[PDB]
RNA sequence: UGGGAGAGGUA
DNA sequence: ACCACAACGAGTTACCTCTCCAAGTGTCAAATTTACCCAATTTTATTCAATA
DNA sequence: TATTGAATAAAATTGGGTAAATTTGACACTATAATGGGTTCGCTCGTTGTGGT
């Protein structure tokens, strides 16, 4: 009963005791929703021609080899020739985005030829939010036009709705909203600044997207129900799983903590479990998840527990000397710096070569 | 120095900001190995101050010609470790905390205040109910407390108008939109109308509470902590032991379950974390800083490795072992040393017999200055010597000092004020203080094993206090 | 973490002095006040002093007669052990070493305990009488005591006074006591609370890490605490100087204490006081429960 | 390993022994404790645990204790005072039947003794027969009135039945207040051991007893003859009635 | 550094190191007084400086922590009387002294 | 401070206070007095410091026990001309 | 003893910072002395029950000498001894419950210093000298 | 020296971090003695340590000590300086006062003074050239050109001159400068002079 | 260095 | 309007003795310091003549 | 015959900024199945707030 208690703990056994437990079946299609949430993402940004001028401009950058593709792309050597085959997919979609169904099925050709783009696992969260910082920045740069959109008006908002179903780039609205003989109009008819400044950046969105701000927003709404429907399902497979954490934190409990830091740290490693879990192994869920739960465990309780740049090579890398130094030492003894020579001799290796 | 008052309030943020020295982070005491500090941890010297007296930490700069420079390997500055008992530093909490003692301290300060039932306050920092803070539909009122299930059901029912939360931030936003001003017109005029006697003396205790927080000028929601100040680390010391082993300090113990909560709270909001795993890991910061301000008051004591409950800042304040009551109001005290009581019936009234070892013990700043008065002794080496071979000229010197200088003779317990009496001392030796016989009616001192302490008066008002107040020739009469 | 350990014992010998305790068996416990030489001790016309001269106001507030019961028979029992190392000393005879034993051994009223010299050897008769030329230990069980008829026949067996009760000579002026006094042979026990153990003096040492006042104990060379009964006894004198130095110079403030240090060997007693650190380890406290406290600037 | 080793080394009742004399030794282990683990505590017991009940005659010294905030709570168990098998302390009695004081030893318990009328050990016998008197003491249901000659069912089987062994070693204990027998019973403890021992010429007759059973001394396994004393060893050849056929 | 037990003691006098043995413990028998050396434990101060003088003494003798502090276990003060025994404990593997 | 109220409300010629006297205990009367300082250091510190932090209160040093705490001369003996030479500078100052 | 000290100390705390600040606060309230004759004898008669006091009024009896002594006189021994041979019955006197000097009380309604014999000064800490002078006997009850 | 020592030992006790410490001898010094060896010193030699201990904001009562002892030298050399030796009695009292005290606080301004840090080379006056660590591969030092090696903002002497020209309003700038400032600059040179003979005297002392 | 427990003791 | 529960706080003072209380290591983006420039601005000894 | 105030030039300081080093903090090490915890009493007496027919 809600009430007449004071154990953390035991509010905590209260809580976690409503959640029903899955059977083998029901993880599997949880991790289906999972995985419809994560393709829902991926077609919502491969529909996306930014996410793909902005991977070619990652491939045409690592075509001048600053990189490797080992930490770039898993799969779909054949990754220069297919990369090759995809720059001439971007390049026809590119000249042939100009004329309008042709335009139309080439974007949906794109997003199909973005099927098999898969890359590392890393990479594949690095270009996530790589996405995340063009794709909601310009998100984000929508939502900073529509709040300021809606803030200066400070009217009624229905004729401004029945405005908001069309453009609301130009000044043909404006002019709509101007010629409507309402006391704001005769105040507020100094907008111009305001939509001539939405104007331009949304010419920089029309050179960025190609077209209108209603096809992006559902777009945005798509991968905004998307990324909430991977959320809920896994909300809802980590609490149908704590009996786990509860099962294992048992065998460390006096071991330098208290009983509820050992569940709280075992939650964060299977919510770093079902991050990373997938169900086509054939493995149910409590093999691939008391795996984190032990390591994050053991792990908190062991923790309870130019002639500069020239030399610097020099003993960096093993020669005209004995032994090998690390990023450490010759750090300390050189500097008080850690990082910077890494800095440094990464300059040094792009410089040389 | 100079001060006329003492003045006592509650505790901004930007206030615990400003005593700040910077933020603790990470909850390292010290490097085990190389005994020394972490960068920003509960010990660091970055914050708190440098350890060694005129040094930095890397020890390039090690004269004090360096006074006051921030080093450049290290970024301590040198300068005196005095400041590692001043200097305090601050811990941004994750979420709003409430303070154990404006909530649990009877009366409750909070439920005073709002006219809240301390079960729903408690009920509501418990995570366990939710209670509505503006409602623009009738049907909801102000601090109504709604379970879950009528929470989800009003949820879905008015969709975004009110706004119920849940927690010490619930509270936090409960005293923030309260209206100090209209509440006491509001209960003053309550108070003509009311002829019961128990709504009558409520309404005063409210009222009286109301005026005195707007006479004072403490907002109410500073109840609800959102910074925590950290002790100075010479105030909370690591002591090693013999067998290389640090001993268990509790109050560090506690700050750094704070810092491990706090931060495993920052993990679990960045991390987008399930809403039971955060109210869960709320629940728990909540309860690590109320353990750590008064660990026996809300639950259950938490308990150290030997199955004693920690002791915490309000342990350190409060109690007879307290710092009030055993440091404050009596403390130990140099030039003074005790010793068994015998009779001496050859003595006056005004006279004790004090031991030779124990006078040259208490009396040895004098002998050094009467040495160098007396040219005896050129250099402290010299007069160290000279004091600690015991030569006739010290003892000469000794029995020169002593005269006319009157020491505080003190039985326990001292029952009236003539437990304490200035005697002029005589140089005997042995080992036995020689008390005058008459004096013991009044000291109930019978000499079966009775045990004195001898106190030396310094300065010329002390001695000519001890000579014209407490000499046992002016202590005839009793003052009962 | 240790490589190797060095024990070293020490031996002392400590012989009493003024301010040692010492009791009896009866609850008279006392202190060692004086050591009084030979010529100055009290005593009788065989020119014996006294070992140790008790005070007879301890007796009838405490109700401990066995005090002056064991002092009666002790004097018994050292006479009977004077009479037999007389007979040693000029080597009577076993005959009569065996008649007079045998008297003093069946002497109470009806006892249990008979014992008989007939069987013992000659040999052994002398060895008994070598171990009772110091006086013949006598038993008396508790609750099945001996009478003072029988203290009183044994008294009268070795040749002392009845009512136990000597006249003693002034050690001094060789004058006389007016009245007899009670002398006999009490038990001493040296109890383990001696003046070198208690004995303690401190004028400056160390000093407590938070607080930053002097220590405690004998062991690590600290100060005697000033208690509050004692701060109340000088705000009943008046003593506010005197308060005031054991408060701040003699205590924890810092500045106050080295200036006092060196302003009384540069000789000149007067001190300039200062704040108590304990006072700022109080306000870092209160300051640390989140509530600003501070000393107002007038 | 662990329990047991912290129960033996820092246990409330594992106590650091007293060592001044064989007296502090034996009395501290002839020692009863209300306090410890399941036990009572010392700052919250009141006057009714720390007063001499009547059931302490023969069982608990009513006149060594400690003097200070620990007078009722630590006591001292009586010279024949044994156990039960269930751990009731029980004191042993000598059955008087149709008058004749028999030899016969009854360890009675301390709910046992409260039924019969028990004889005082200051009642006067002869010829190994009954009681010299008619109106004789005894002691019944708690307390103790006067009784006849024939009523009686038991005796005590000594007249230090009552006290310990600290407090049987006072001289002429009877005629001492017992504030002041009970401080010389503590000071006894307390007795550094001196240079040369000297015998007390008034004693009690339980010197021997405790100097033997102390351990302190060294007593002879078996008897025989010495055959070599030194400052630090002693060797005694056995009788060849107490030897073994095996041995030398 | 790990310390030693030996009688090689730095900026003490010679009369305090007549109690003592050539291996660093007092005699058995000796009577020491208040302020006196019973057995003399060294232990190494550290390096923590490069100077030419120590960079000298290190190349003349050897003694490579050269600054050492005296940490000797001393008698109490007020304390004084003979020495009757003497018991030394070794870890396995050091050589134990002369002495033990 | 009601004696002296009413005493300057009969100097400016005003109706003046009604009270009545309440015996206090011994305890309750030096818990309830005017100085935090004492109230806390004799008893119920968590109490005493919570009300006074609350209420915003200052002691001003008027007695022996807050004197003693923090350092000063008491007001009483000797102390007692330095403390009302204090007094007569920071009134008529 | 426990007790005792528990008391001693609540009495010293709350008796702390009453100290004599004024010379002569100038009322006329006080107490009416009289023996205690409680049960069948005197306890404590007038000259120790009034010795050391200050008279708030002056003596207004007939009498048998109609006797006058003034206001605001310290009783000395003599004036107990003209008190006795006088016979006087009671005598209203000035004490520290009725002084009308806030925060302390002055010197005439506490009359002698015991510890002195004459008249108090002031600067004297004496709600301490009263609470160990109560709490001192404690162990004797 | 020798005196540094001694502002080491007026701090509070410190806790130690390292392993077997006690040490239990006579080495150096105790922690008394060497106070006791400043009050041995104190009869002669007592501006020195005033000023030392009112410099190093250790016993801060002593520096009205040291501005009381400069005031008396100020007063006993008053006699040479054009200036001043022409003025009245209590108003040459109060510009002896006022150039005394701001003497005092020139002599102990370093790099520990609120508000006096240097701002780049936070005090060390001493910064690192990048151009010769680049060419010569190790690492180099320099001047820290902002405070010009000495590591904190200096203090003007014009500060004294305008606390002194709300008293004396006719005293312009070049006389100032002419017949006042070596007053003001013999104060500070004594006040070194006075630290320098207190350290002679306590190495003299303790030797 | 110097902190905390527990045990016993003295007045 | 008028009574039975939890929890706090209190229990003298001082002193003494004892026992017992893993591992860098590579990498990556963003924020932060840091060495330097520089215009303004203040400081301070030096000059010119005009009285002294 | 000096000495002093207006003017002054050179140097020290200061507030602001700024491009470029460099430091900070976080990560990162991966698959049979495994799914709700071990503390507490004989340890008296007064007070006070909180909750209850
Ligand atoms: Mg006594
Ligand atoms: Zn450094
Ligand atoms: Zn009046
Ligand atoms: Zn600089």
């Amino acid at each position: 009963e809600i009430g007449r208690t004071t154990d953390p703990v035991r509010m905590y056994m209260r809580e976690m005791g409503t959640v029903e437990l899955l059977t083998r079946e029901g993880e599997i299609d949880i991790a289906k929703r999972i995985e419809d949430g994560i393709n829902q993402v991926q077609c919502s940004v491969a529909e996306y021609p930014e996410a793909i001028t902005y991977l070619l401009e990652q491939y045409d950058r690592v075509e001048a080899e600053e990189a490797r593709l080992s930490d770039l792309i898993t799969g779909f050597e054949l990754a220069r020739e297919k990369f090759a085959e995809l720059r001439a997919q971007y390049v026809v979609t590119r000249d042939t985005i100009k004329a309008h169904a042709t335009a139309q099925e080439e974007i949906l050709k794109l997003s199909e030829v973005f099927k098999q783009f898969r890359l590392v696992p890393k990479q594949f969260d690095y270009l996530v939010n790589s996405m995340r910082v063009m794709m909601d920045r310009v998100r984000t740069q929508e939502r900073l036009i529509m709040k300021l959109c809606v803030e200066q008006c400070k009217m009624p908002k229905k004729n401004f709705i029945t405005l908001f179903t069309g453009n609301e780039t130009s000044d043909t609205w404006f002019n709509a909203a101007i010629a409507m003989n309402k006391p704001w109009s005769e105040k507020l008819h100094d907008v111009s600044e305001e939509v001539h400044r939405a104007l331009q950046k949304l010419q920089q969105i029309e050179e960025e997207t190609g077209l209108t701000i209603e096809q992006v927003k559902d777009i945005n709404r798509r991968m905004s129900i998307g990324e909430a429907k991977a959320r809920r399902a896994k909300k809802e497979m980590v609490e149908a799983n704590l009996r786990l954490v509860i099962s294992i934190a048992k065998k460390y409990t006096n071991r330098g903590l208290q009983f509820l830091d050992l569940i709280q740290e075992g939650n964060i490693g299977l919510m770093k479990a079902v991050d990373k879990f997938e169900y086509r192994r054939g493995y149910k869920f409590s093999t691939y998840a008391t795996w984190w739960i032990r390591q994050a465990i053991t792990r908190s309780i062991a923790d309870q527990a130019t002639a500069r740049e020239a030399k610097v090579l020099r003993m960096r890398f093993g020669i005209d000397m004995n032994t090998d130094y690390t990023l450490e030492e010759v750090g300390k003894q050189f500097d008080v710096t850690r990082e910077r020579i890494r800095q440094i001799e990464a300059k040094a290796l792009r410089k040389l070569r | 120095e100079e001060f006329d008052a003492i003045k006592i309030a509650l505790a901004s943020p930007d206030m615990i900001r400003s005593w700040s020295f910077g933020e603790v982070k990470k909850p390292e005491t010290i490097n085990y190995r190389t005994f020394k500090p972490e960068r920003d941890g509960l010990f660091c010297a970055r914050i708190f101050g440098p350890v060694k007296d005129y040094e930095c930490l890397c020890g390039k700069y090690k004269r004090l010609k360096h006074r006051g420079v921030i080093c450049e390997k290290c970024g301590v500055e040198v300068t005196q470790t005095k400041v590692r008992r001043e200097r305090m530093g601050h811990i941004e909490l994750a979420s709003p905390t409430a303070h154990i003692w404006f909530l649990k301290s009877l009366p409750s300060r909070i439920g005073l205040l709002l006219d809240m039932p301390l079960r729903d306050i408690e009920r509501v920092l418990y995570f366990e109910s939710y209670v509505v803070i503006e409602g623009g539909m009738t049907n909801l009122e102000r601090q109504q407390i709604l379970t879950e299930e009528q929470y989800l059901d009003a949820l879905e029912e008015f969709g975004d108008e009110f706004d119920a939360k849940m927690g010490a931030e619930a509270i936090q936003a409960l005293l923030k939109s309260m209206d100090l001003e209209q509440e006491c017109e509001q209960l003053r005029e309550e108070l003509n109308e009311t002829n019961s006697e128990t709504k009558r003396k409520k309404l005063t205790k409210r009222i009286k509470l109301l005026e005195a927080f707007v006479q004072s000028g403490n907002k109410p929601e500073w109840m609800i902590l959102t910074v925590l100040p950290v002790l100075p680390p010479d105030l909370r010391p690591l002591v090693p032991l013999d067998g290389g082993r640090f001993a268990t300090s509790d109050l560090n113990d506690l700050y750094r379950r704070v810092i491990n909560r706090n931060n495993r709270l920052k993990r679990l909001l960045d991390l987008a974390a399930p809403d039971i795993i955060v109210r869960n890991e709320k629940r728990m910061l909540q309860e690590a800083v109320d353990a750590l301000l008064d660990n026996g008051r809300r639950g259950r004591a938490i308990t150290g490795s030997n199955k004693r409950p920690l002791k915490s800042l309000a342990d350190m304040i409060k109690g007879k072992q307290g710092r009030f009551r055993q440091n404050l109001l009596g403390k130990r005290v140099d030039y003074s040393g005790r010793s068994v009581i015998t009779v001496g019936p050859y003595l006056r009234l005004h006279q004790c017999g004090l031991p030779k070892k124990m006078a040259l013990e208490l009396f040895k700043p004098f002998i050094y200055g009467k040495l160098e008065l007396r040219g005896l002794a050129t250099t402290i080496k010299a007069a160290k010597k000279m004091v600690e071979r015991e030569e006739a000229v010290v003892w000469d010197i000794l029995d020169e000092v002593i005269r006319e200088h009157p020491v505080l003779l003190n039985r326990a317990p001292t029952l009236h004020r003539l437990g304490i009496q200035a005697f002029e001392p005589v140089l005997i030796e042995g080992k036995a203080i020689q008390l005058h016989p008459l004096v013991c009616a009044a000291y109930n001192a019978d000499f079966d094993g009775d045990q004195m302490a001898v106190h030396v008066p310094l300065t010329l008002e002390a001695q000519l206090e001890a000579r014209a107040l407490m000499m046992s020739t002016n202590n005839i009469l009793s003052p009962a | 973490g240790v490589l190797k350990i060095v024990k070293v014992y020490l031996a002392v010998k400590r012989r009493i002095q003024p301010g040692d305790k010492m009791a009896g068996r009866h609850g008279n416990k006392g202190v060692i006040s004086k050591i009084n030489p030979i010529e100055d001790m009290p005593y009788d016309e065989n020119g014996t002093p006294v070992d140790i001269v008790l005070n007879p106001l301890g007796v009838p507030s405490r109700m401990n007669i066995g005090q002056i019961l064991e002092t009666h028979l002790g004097m018994a029992a050292k006479g009977i052990g004077d009479k037999i190392n007389a007979m040693l000393k000029q080597q009577q005879e076993v005959a009569k070493l065996r008649e007079f034993i045998q008297r003093a051994y069946d002497l109470g009223a009806d006892v249990r305990q008979k014992v008989d010299l007939s069987t013992f050897s000659d040999e052994e008769v002398m060895r008994l009488a070598e171990n009772l030329r110091k006086g013949m230990p006598i038993a008396t069980p508790v609750f099945d005591g001996a009478k003072e008829a029988e203290i009183k026949e044994l008294l009268k067996l070795g040749d002392l006074p009845t009512s136990g009760q000597i006249r003693l000579y002034d050690g001094r002026t060789g004058e006389q006591f007016e009245r007899p006094v009670t002398v006999g042979y009490m038990y001493m026990l040296k109890l383990n609370h001696l003046v070198d153990d208690k004995m303690h003096a401190r004028s400056t040492g160390s000093y407590s890490l938070v607080t930053q006042q002097p220590l405690g104990g004998k062991a690590q060379f600290g100060g005697q605490r000033f208690g509050e009964m004692e701060v109340w006894a000088l705000e009943a004198y008046g003593a506010a100087y005197t308060l005031q130095e054991m408060l701040t110079v003699k205590s924890d403030d810092v500045n106050g204490r080295t200036k006092m240090y060196k302003n009384i060997v540069d000789g000149n007693h007067q001190m300039e006081p200062g704040m108590p650190e304990s006072f700022n380890v109080l306000l870092k406290e209160i300051r640390s429960l989140g509530i600003n406290i501070e000393l107002e600037d007038e | 390993s662990a329990a047991v080793k912290e129960f033996f080394g820092s246990s409330q009742l594992s106590q650091f022994m007293d060592q001044n004399n064989p007296l502090s030794e034996i009395t501290h282990k002839r020692r009863i404790s209300a306090l410890g683990p399941g036990g009572l505590t010392r700052e919250r017991a009141g006057f009714e645990v720390r007063d001499v009940h009547p059931t302490h005659y023969g069982r608990v010294c009513p006149i060594e204790t400690p003097e200070g905030p620990n007078i009722g709570l630590i006591n001292s168990l009586s010279v024949y005072a044994q156990t039960n098998e269930y751990g009731f302390l029980e004191t042993p009695y000598r059955k008087v039947t149709d008058g004749v004081v028999t030899d016969e030893i009854h360890y009675l318990s301390a709910i046992e003794e409260g039924n019969y009328v028990i004889a005082q050990a200051n009642s006067n016998l002869d010829e190994e027969g009954h009681f010299v008197e008619d109106l004789v003491t005894c002691r019944s249901k708690g307390e103790s009135s006067l009784f006849s000659r024939d009523q009686v069912d038991y005796m005590d089987v000594s007249t230090q039945q009552v006290v310990s062994v600290g407090a049987s070693l006072i001289p002429f204990l009877e005629h001492d207040d017992a504030n002041r027998a009970l401080m010389g019973a503590n000071m006894q403890r307390q007795a550094v051991p001196t240079l040369r021992a000297d015998k007390p010429l008034v004693g009690t007759g339980m010197e021997r007893a405790v100097a033997v059973d102390s351990g302190v001394t060294a007593v002879a396994k078996r008897g025989g003859v010495v055959q070599y004393v030194d400052a630090s060893r002693i060797v005694i050849k056995v009788n060849e009635d107490e030897m073994y056929p095996g041995e030398a | 550094g790990p310390e030693e037990i030996t009688a090689d003691i730095p900026n003490v006098g010679e009369a305090a190191l007549s109690k003592l043995d050539e291996s660093g413990i007092v005699y058995i028998g000796a009577e020491v007084t208040g302020g006196d050396i019973l057995v003399g434990k060294v232990t190494p101060k550290g390096e923590t400086q490069l100077t030419p003088e120590e960079k000298l003494l290190r190349a003349i003798f050897g003694e490579k922590a050269s600054d050492v502090k005296d940490s000797s276990l001393r008698v109490p003060n007020g304390v004084s009387g003979t020495v009757i025994d003497v018991q030394v404990f070794t870890r396995d593997g050091v050589e134990k002294d002369k002495r033990a | 401070r009601v004696k002296i109220a009413n005493r300057e409300l009969e100097a400016n010629g005003k109706v003046g206070a009604t009270y009545s006297r309440d015996l206090l205990g011994i305890t309750k009367a030096s818990l309830a007095t005017e100085s935090f300082i004492s109230a806390a250091s004799f008893q119920e510190t968590t109490r005493v410091l919570t009300e006074a932090a609350v209420a915003g209160k200052r002691d001003e040093l008027r007695g022996l026990k807050e004197n003693v705490i923090v350092g000063r001369l008491i007001p009483a003996g000797t102390g007692y001309a330095y403390h009302q030479d204090r007094m007569r500078r920071r009134a008529a100052g | 003893t426990a007790n005792s000290g528990y008391l001693t100390r609540r009495l010293v705390d709350v008796a702390q910072d009453l100290v004599v600040t004024e010379d002569d606060c100038g009322t006329h309230e006080g107490i009416m002395m009289t023996p205690v004759i409680e049960g069948g004898d005197v306890k404590e008669p007038l000259r120790d029950r009034v010795l050391g006091r200050v008279t708030a009024e002056d003596v207004l009896k007939p009498g048998t000498a109609d006797i006058l002594v003034p206001r605001n006189t310290l009783l000395h021994e003599q004036w107990c001894d003209l008190l006795e041979e006088n016979s006087v019955d009671a005598v209203k006197v000035r004490s520290v419950v009725s002084c009308d000097t806030d925060f302390g009380v002055c010197a005439h309604c506490y009359g002698r210093d015991l510890a002195r014999g004459h008249i108090i000064n002031k600067g004297e800490a004496i709600g301490v000298i009263a609470a160990q002078s109560i709490g001192e006997p404690g162990t004797q009850l | 020296m020798r005196l540094e020592s001694v502002a080491k030992f007026h701090s509070p006790k410190s806790p130690m971090m390292s392993d077997s410490p006690r040490a239990t001898a006579s080495d150096s010094l105790s922690g008394t003695d060497v106070m006791a060896a400043m009050g041995m010193a104190q009869s002669q030699a007592g501006f020195g340590m005033a000023a030392f201990c009112g410099k190093h904001e250790l016993s801060q009562n002593d520096k009205q000590k040291a501005i009381n002892y400069l005031m008396q030298f100020a007063h006993k050399v008053s006699g040479k300086y054009r200036g001043v030796a022409k003025l009245e009695g209590n108003t040459k009292a109060k510009v002896l006062q006022v150039l005394a005290t701001f003497a005092y606080a020139d002599y102990c301004r370093s790099a520990a003074t609120p508000g006096a840090r240097c701002r780049d080379c936070h005090g060390t006056g001493r910064a690192v050239d990048i151009a010769k660590t680049e060419l010569w591969g190790r690492v180099v030092e320099k001047e820290c050109g902002r405070c010009k090696g000495v590591g904190y903002s200096r203090m003007p002497a014009s500060a004294a001159y305008r606390a002194v020209t709300m008293l004396i309003p006719n005293l312009t700038q070049p006389t100032w400068s002419r017949t006042v400032k070596p007053l003001y600059d013999a104060l500070v040179v004594q006040c070194h002079k006075e630290e320098s003979i207190a350290d002679n005297i306590l190495n003299a002392v303790t030797r």
